[PDB]
């Protein structure tokens, strides 16, 4: 029923 | 008539002795002696005789220390890790009261006392007068606890999880290795937020893993769900973490116990959006039992 | 120490974000029912009106029109590539179709109404999901006048 | 419905009547069960900002109930320990909050030493809540429930306790810029057409957000120079950055009546430097007049020092208020006027013997009306309402009337009327040096004269 969303790794990537 | 004799064991140090606790099934809260890896198991066993006038035919008496390993309910499945045998009596007759002196030097007890779903680790006492058809047992159960010190090494977790274009978040733990009454101290931080969040929670999960390859059951259970934020936040926020795992009384990890089961512990942290539509991401952490100084 | 109050450490959050418009902005309304046709082939259309900031749509606001079977068309194209467990629609009423009934069938105000209601409870669920922004078929229907 | 809001005040009053009841027992963990589920009620998002005002005030007066049963317990010897942990380990996040600020402050007065840690705790933890209504309510009561225990200058020498001055400044200046991100972040929740609904609501609650303004007020130790240098610049720093209209027409306001004049004066540049990058949409002339309403009061007062000679009043805000309705877009041309009769007004009470200012500001005056390119004023033109309450105050304020006659601006604004409102003007003039009987008149005063009726004829 309710929608699950592994969350990502994200690599090399800045802010 | 009832029983010709009951078997009563009462260990040297039954008074200065610290006991310890254990959550068994539906809520109900043992209390045995409490042991630790390399401690000698002494004491006596006490043979009340309880019909005066009849006599109890023997073929011996025996004292057995028992460390063992039981899974899925299963007597055929269980292992004894540990036995040691003090024999205490010839082949004989017993017309009276009698007790007996028994001593196992510096026990070996390299696991600590678990109660899962499908797993029991467990030590005990177990007394053995054997007779010609049924024999007569008595077992006596003991905790064992296993101690450890301040890790060599404790790094922070640290991590970039994200939605590609919709929530990218940096989480962080203060370490990955918690003693049993240690907090969780971290934070969230938003780099970018194109959704709307209801709110942010914390969760701590015990996995139950038994079994060996592709003989694999794994047993979960959410034992906390911890809200840290509520609301929808823009980038640039953080959000404080704080969480007391006194609060929930959870056992140590334990890797490959006899190479049979896991117990390991994750910290779930989990979003959920305006739509109920939820995500998240999954940080195992070791729980260790800190020695007492 | 009575009190643990331990935190980690945190940036100071750049006043531009503090105080700047929120980037998650998304609004859509299913209003104006209105029948298209006279006698056999009548079907009502329904203005699907948008707003937004999200990046990834190519217009901050439109004003299209759509039919009950091009909600149906939508999400027969999402349910096949998308991999998104799609919500239901309001529900296809055949026998509201059928002749002669106590009411005005498929044009009757309360179910007019009640259809109208149940495509906003879908179109938003559907807009807002991630992996249904991606999919071609979403923006074709939002904001392409035709489908 | 609106049943909501009573549903929820019933249920806190049956949790509130078994708190108690375990209040009275000495069953604490048992009270804070009860506590926990009366705070339940503020998680709510289905009140509006009047209904959840209620709802909060009725929680408010039962959490007190608990805060000095703590207090006295604590201050009778009888501490619980591991409280400030304990009230953490609710699940909710709102329940835990407002417990935690509840247990905060009793740490802050059973143990002095915690302090300066326990409030800097109690501000940070509180970015958990980041939904705007929840948010402003719970940093509200934290703004509330410190009242007394912040840090300050006269205060009892314990040399045991933490925190000073800067601390409480720090304290006050980030509990306002987060309660006034989460305000302004009202604007842009729920859905577009409530446009006009959202900021009603906003307004209704405003008053959360100056609080904090207030607060910093009231603390012993912020001396003028602290007010230039830490809390000004960190309040301008919030209002010029929010981009909000209705935060900075409100929040600059807020700073002139909360702060006392002998601020306002070693302040006045920056203030108005601020005023000239607000949003369009904000009504600076209230801004300006409001101001200088509160400096000519200041001025009247005696047993006080006055207005300072190095401090240039009517240069200041003549040079600002010009720059000012330079930053404006489109000001009308009745507020520019609106402004010149409150520097007259300022020049009139806070310097009654220099009679060539107020000529100044009446000769800047007829500046700005043959600068702009005017089409004749009618009397009904709201242009004509202010140049005729401009004038009239000179008039009605003098004592002695021979002295407005001397004026030489104060005539040629005459041209720009009406017909009618030369008339008018010139009658109501003439009319009060006869009601005022008169002396000789002189060589420049027997000119004016005959010019008030050469307009009044023709
Ligand atoms: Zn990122």
């Amino acid at each position: 029923q309710p929608e699950l969303y592994l969350m990502n790794t994200m690599s090399h990537h800045h802010h | 008539f009832g029983p010709i004799c009951e078997i009563d064991i009462v260990l040297n140090d039954g008074e200065t002795r610290k006991m310890a606790e254990m959550k068994t099934e539906d809520g109900k809260v043992e209390k045995h002696y409490l042991f630790y890896d390399g401690e000698s198991v002494s004491g006596k066993v006490n043979l009340a005789f309880k019909q005066p006038g009849k006599r109890l035919e023997h073929q011996g008496i025996r004292i057995e220390f028992v460390g063992q390993i039981e899974l899925f309910n299963d007597k055929s499945n269980t292992h004894e890790f540990v036995n040691l045998v003090k024999e205490l009596a010839l082949p004989g007759e017993l017309t009276q009261s009698r007790s007996y002196d028994f001593e196992f030097m510096q026990v070996e007890k390299p696991y600590e006392s678990y109660i899962g779903a499908n797993v029991r680790l467990r030590y005990f006492l177990k007394v053995t007068i054997v007779r010609r058809l049924t024999d007569l047992v008595k077992e006596y159960d003991l905790i064992v606890h296993q101690l450890a010190t301040y890790p060599d090494v404790n790094n922070s977790i640290k991590m970039e999880v994200g939605i590609e274009d919709c929530l990218h978040i940096e989480f962080e733990y203060n370490k990955s290795k918690y003693h049993l009454k240690d907090v969780i101290v971290g934070k969230i931080y938003f780099l970018l937020v194109r959704i709307k969040i209801q709110h942010m929670e914390l969760q701590l999960i015990k996995k139950e893993i038994t079994g060996i390859g592709p003989s694999t059951t794994t047993e979960t259970e959410t034992i906390a769900k911890y809200e840290i934020m509520d609301g929808a936040p823009v980038k640039g926020e953080s959000i404080p973490i704080r969480l007391f795992l006194a609060g929930y009384d959870p056992t140590p990890t334990m890797r490959d116990v006899n190479k049979k089961f896991s117990v390991r512990y994750f910290l779930n942290l989990v979003l959920v959006d305006e739509e109920d539509r939820r995500y998240f991401k999954q940080q195992e952490i070791i729980l260790w039992r800190k020695a007492p100084e | 120490t009575v009190a643990d109050t331990r935190r980690l450490i945190t940036k100071p959050q750049n006043l531009n974000d503090a105080y700047g418009p929120p980037s998650n902005f998304l609004e859509i309304d299913v209003s104006n029912p209105q029948t298209v046709g006279v006698g056999r082939g009548r079907f009502t259309t329904y203005e699907i009106r948008v707003k937004t900031n999200l990046p990834i749509f190519k217009l901050k606001e439109s004003t299209v029109r759509r039919r009950y079977s091009d909600f149906e068309w939508l999400r027969s194209e999402l349910e096949r590539e998308s991999k998104v467990v799609v919500p239901p629609l309001p529900g296809k009423a055949f026998l509201r179709q059928l002749p002669f009934r106590g009411d005005d069938g498929i044009f009757d105000d309360n179910f007019i109404e009640e259809r109208k209601q149940g495509l906003e409870q879908f179109i938003n669920k559907v807009a807002g999901h991630p992996l249904a922004q991606n999919e071609r078929c979403l923006h074709m229907f939002l904001q392409d006048e035709i489908i | 419905g609106s049943k909501l809001l009573d549903e929820a005040i019933q249920a806190v009053k049956v949790q509130s009547f078994q708190m108690k009841r375990c209040l009275d027992k000495n069953k604490l963990m048992d009270a804070l069960k009860h506590a926990s589920n009366m705070l339940g009620e503020l998680r709510t998002s289905m009140l509006s900002p009047k209904s959840y005002y209620e709802l909060y005030m009725a929680i408010s007066d039962e959490l007190h109930y608990l805060e000095v049963y703590l207090t006295d317990e604590f201050a009778k010897g009888r501490k619980v320990a591991d409280l400030y942990e304990l009230v953490q380990y609710a699940g909710n996040i709102i329940p835990r909050l407002y417990l935690l600020i509840t247990v905060g402050v009793v740490y802050v007065k059973s143990f002095p030493q915690s302090r300066k840690d326990i409030l800097k705790d109690l501000v940070e933890m509180c970015r958990g809540v980041q939904h705007p209504l929840r948010g402003l309510f719970l940093r509200n009561y934290l703004l509330q429930c410190t009242r007394n225990i912040l840090p300050d200058e006269g205060e009892p020498t314990d040399e045991e306790t933490t925190g000073d001055i800067s601390d409480s400044m720090d304290f006050v200046l980030l509990n306002f810029a987060e309660m006034n991100k989460l305000w302004v972040r009202m604007q842009h929740q729920g859905h577009s057409r409530d446009r006009e609904k959202r900021e009603r609501e906003r307004q209704e609650l405003r008053i959360l957000v100056g609080t904090n303004l207030v607060r910093l007020s009231q603390l012993e130790g912020v001396n003028v120079e602290r007010y230039k240098q830490i809390v000004l610049t960190g309040i301008l720093e919030q209002v010029v950055n929010c981009r909000d209209a209705l935060a900075q027409e409100y929040l600059m306001e807020c700073i002139i009546q909360v702060f006392p004049d002998e601020f306002h004066l070693q302040t006045l540049n920056p203030f108005l430097r601020a005023c000239a990058e607000l949003h369009q949409n904000v009504n600076v002339k209230n801004i300006i007049i409001a101001l200088i309403d509160r400096l000519a009061l200041f001025a009247h007062r005696e047993d006080g020092p006055g207005i300072p000679a190095d401090i240039k009043l009517f240069d200041i805000f003549s040079q600002q208020v010009a720059t000012v309705i330079q930053s404006r877009q489109d000001m009308p041309s009745e507020d520019v006027v609106s402004l010149q009769v409150s520097l007259i007004n300022l020049a009139m009470k806070c310097y009654p013997d220099r009679v060539d200012y107020v000529d100044k500001v009446l000769e800047t005056t007829v500046e700005i009306f043959n600068k702009l390119n005017l089409e004749h004023i009618a009397t009904s033109s709201a242009v004509s309402k202010e140049l005729t309450r401009l004038l009239k105050i000179p008039v009605d304020t003098y004592n002695n009337i021979l002295t407005v006659l001397k004026l030489k601006h104060f005539h040629p604004l005459f041209e720009y009327f009406d017909y009618e409102s030369r008339k008018s003007m010139s009658c109501y003039v003439l009319s009060n040096v006869l009601d005022y009987n008169t002396e000789i008149v002189s060589q420049d005063q027997v000119d004016s004269i005959m010019n008030l009726v050469s307009t009044l004829i023709q």
